[PDB]
């Protein structure tokens, strides 16, 4: 099935559909709590 | 256009950045009613910005110091076009901040001491607010701690998870998807862009690309796994706006704001935007205030 996983840096755009106007945008490249593994 | 092209100069590889192109564009559009000649021409912006009161609240105010003579036709033009009157203010006193915050609510973003100097003779302020639920919310009880891979660093984020039918599609130049998460109003929506190289997406983003996305996304049953996030960004846009051709407004020798003021001593020193976006299982809360000088 189609899987969208935003577990890497991504972009979002909040836009107004009737007029196709971008109200808000952002990029997310990081979290807060750093993690390590074996 | 300018609003959307500004994001490429505040985008950060090593940080989380949130931005309001609409909030910038709305501010510049007001600033344009005061400009003339070349200064106005370089403020290349729609003379009318869209407004819709259910989908988002937007606000526009101008605070001019009481010393500054304003052509009466500017304040008439200003009042008739933005349903609000220029607020005469004293930019040296101590409660000027209090006057201005006490003015915005009713109708309070005090994170604007970054932007008030003591020689400040005008404040052009654009506020954008949106708080809306998803059309199909996530279930918080299925949100789990999951890894987030940023280069070689890994983080533990609060990840949401749901099944939903949404418009989606894959694309290249460098491989990515775009997915539309509608809000409960269904006039506003979130496009989620998941790429193999974010910086490449940033350097290509424009309104053609966005409309392309909207035309070529196709409905489909999806699993959406995305983090909750809360981000606040305080951005200085002078450098970006100059690189996008807005230069005269900042140059005291060349700045024509003669439609506002016979003074010939009003120009822009700073353009600052503070934005905050919060996305979680229930929906999104987004806020942005743009301050010109």
């Amino acid at each position: 099935l189609t899987a969208i996983v935003a577990n890497k840096p991504f972009m979002f755009l909040i836009y107004h559909k009737p007029t196709t106007t971008v109200l808000f945008m952002g990029t997310i490249t990081k979290g807060e709590k750093v993690i390590y593994d074996t | 256009d300018i609003g959307l092209w500004t994001f490429r100069y505040v985008y950060n590889e090593s940080d989380n950045v949130v931005f309001s192109p609409y909030g910038l564009t709305s501010a510049l559009s007001v600033l344009r009613i005061a400009a003339g000649g070349n200064t106005k021409r370089e403020i290349d912006v729609p003379e009318s910005v869209v407004e819709d009161s259910d989908a988002f609240l937007a606000l526009r105010e101008l605070f001019v110091d009481a010393s500054v003579p304003l052509r009466p036709e500017f304040t008439a033009e200003f009042s008739s076009r933005f349903n609000t009157s220029v607020q005469r203010v004293t930019f040296n006193s101590e409660n000027v901040k209090d006057v201005i915050n006490s003015y915005v609510k009713d109708k309070v973003p005090r994170v604007l001491d970054a932007s008030l100097d003591r020689d400040t003779k005008m404040l052009l302020l654009s506020s954008v607010r949106m708080k809306t639920s998803w059309r199909h919310v996530f279930d918080p009880s299925f949100t789990t701690d999951q890894p987030f891979y940023s280069g070689n660093v890994t983080y533990k984020v609060r990840m949401m998870n749901k099944i939903d039918t949404l418009k989606t599609e894959t694309f290249t130049l460098v491989g990515y998807s775009v997915t539309e998460l509608p809000y409960k109003r269904r006039q506003t929506a979130m496009l989620l862009v998941v790429p193999d190289d974010l910086g490449e997406i940033v350097r290509a983003l424009d309104l053609s690309l966005v409309r392309f996305w909207i035309r070529n996304m196709r409905k489909d049953v999806c699993q959406v796994v995305m983090p909750k996030f809360s981000v606040e960004s305080v951005l200085d846009l002078r450098d970006a706006l100059q690189r996008l051709g807005v230069r005269d407004a900042f140059d005291p020798s060349r700045a024509d704001f003669g439609q506002a003021s016979p003074s010939n001593d009003l120009y822009v020193t700073k353009v600052l935007q503070t934005s905050k976006i919060e996305a979680d299982e229930r929906g999104t809360t987004a806020s942005s205030d743009t301050a010109i000088t």
